[PDB]
């Protein structure tokens, strides 16, 4: 469909994405919920920049022609009127990431990336070529544009006063792709059905328990009850993801962080309907559910397993979650939640 | 063997509905949602197996025994 509510269209995902996340949360039968994606971030992600990971800590870009984008200098970054202090561990944050497998690119714009800027005020004008902005940056730089014969704009700056113009370098890809900000998602909540599988490799070798007992057993039934048990144990252990989650999970060399199989099951299902449309992967790690700096980040986007889609307050949120747990769909919370008194859940919380 | 944290995350699974308990009517849907469509009796069984204090549901203590056999 592409795009059918409002809430699609503030969740600030690409209309073309969105239609895979819905198609894979009816597929694989869970409610997929997000953290809203920053509208700069959108026309980057949909003409394919790539995605940072968890490694990346240095700061994204919110004005100029490098909105969307990560700066190598942390003064064009949304950083930009801050104390010495924090350009200079953003500085560092640079460097790091550049270490480790990340390139420095010079930055270069699409047509189109050009003409949402300007529609969305980020450029207030040119010169054909020298740009303006009201932003404050704009009295600490000069910048320009300048066509390439690709077809596309390299954005170059200089600081007010020193003579000469160079390009504004950003952070890519190892494979030199400019990165723009990741989907970060806020929970996946899988219905319990999609276990079965997991229970029984687990308990039997894959058989029903009746299979299972018929093979090895012979011509009350207590031994059969607490198979039973073990099964509902295995299940409802692999829904949370109990094991999976005391380790870090990697993809090539990258830290995805810590993730239940199923949900990086979701994570790979989505980044390949991403890859079929135009883009790069878009969901880089697990899930604020397992996040040890958990946000308080008060409108969440959520599109259900039957394909509906909408944006909760978190005290819709807590509801909406009860009522997707009577229909079988699992949900664990944020570790830290209920210390901080935040909880999701009103039941007795504890041993 | 595993924490309480992980225990009580696990306890969620099972009770859907959220008081700190398990019926019997959330014991069969966690079962057939796992393969196993069970008679009303085999559920009670299952219940009366992790149901020490006999009311008649399993409530958290009970089901950090039975997770831990
Ligand atoms: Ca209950
Ligand atoms: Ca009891």
């Amino acid at each position: 469909a592409g795009y059918a509510n409002a809430a699609d269209r503030e969740s600030g995902i690409p209309a073309a994405v969105l239609d895979g996340i819905k198609a894979v949360a009816k597929e694989k039968n869970a409610t997929l919920m997000f953290r809203l994606v920053n509208p700069h971030s959108t026309s980057l992600i949909a003409e394919g920049v790539a995605t940072k990971g968890l490694g990346v800590h240095a700061k994204s870009s919110d004005w100029g022609l490098q909105a969307g984008y990560i700066p190598v200098n942390p003064n064009l970054s949304k950083l930009f009127g801050r104390a010495p202090e924090v350009i200079a561990r953003a500085d560092n944050d640079v460097n790091s990431s550049l270490a480790h497998g990340h390139t420095a690119v010079d930055l270069t714009l699409s047509k189109e990336r050009l003409d949402y800027l300007r529609q969305a005020g980020l450029v207030t004008g040119m010169a054909d070529g020298v740009v303006a902005s009201n932003h404050a940056g704009y009295e600490q730089f000069e910048f320009r544009v300048k066509e390439t014969s690709d077809g596309r704009y390299a954005v170059q700056y200089r600081r007010k006063g020193g003579d000469d113009f160079e390009a504004v370098k950003v952070i890519g890809n190892a494979a030199g792709i400019p990165l723009t900000a990741d989907i970060d998602m806020f929970a996946i909540m899988p219905h319990l059905s999609n276990f079965r599988d997991s229970a029984r490799s687990s308990v039997t070798s894959g058989d029903s328990v009746t299979d299972y007992l018929a093979r090895t057993r012979r011509a009350l039934d207590r031994e059969r009850i607490d198979l039973l048990w073990k099964i509902a144990r295995a299940g409802a252990r692999s829904a949370v993801g109990t094991e999976a989650r005391r380790q870090f999970r990697y993809d090539g060399d990258m830290n995805i962080g810590v993730i239940t199989d199923f949900e990086l099951e979701v994570r790979n299902a989505l980044n390949r309907r991403a890859h079929a449309v135009g883009a790069q992967d878009v969901v880089q790690h697990g899930t604020e559910q397992n996040n040890p700096f958990p946000e308080a980040d008060e409108k969440i986007f959520v599109v259900s397993a039957t394909g509906e889609s909408q944006m909760l307050t978190r005290g819709q949120l807590k509801e909406y979650i009860g009522q997707q747990r009577g229909e079988g769909y699992v949900f664990y919370e944020n570790r830290a939640y209920g210390v901080a008194g935040k909880s999701l859940f009103d039941d007795g919380l504890g041993a | 063997t595993d924490s309480e944290e992980e225990i009580r995350e696990a306890f969620r699974v099972f009770d859907k509905d959220g008081n700190g308990y398990i019926s019997a009517a959330e014991l069969r849907h966690v079962m057939t949602n796992l393969g196993e469509k069970l008679t009303d009796e085999e559920v009670d069984e299952m219940i009366r197996e992790a149901d020490i204090d006999g009311d008649g549901q399993v409530n958290y203590e009970e089901f950090v025994q039975m997770m831990t056999a």
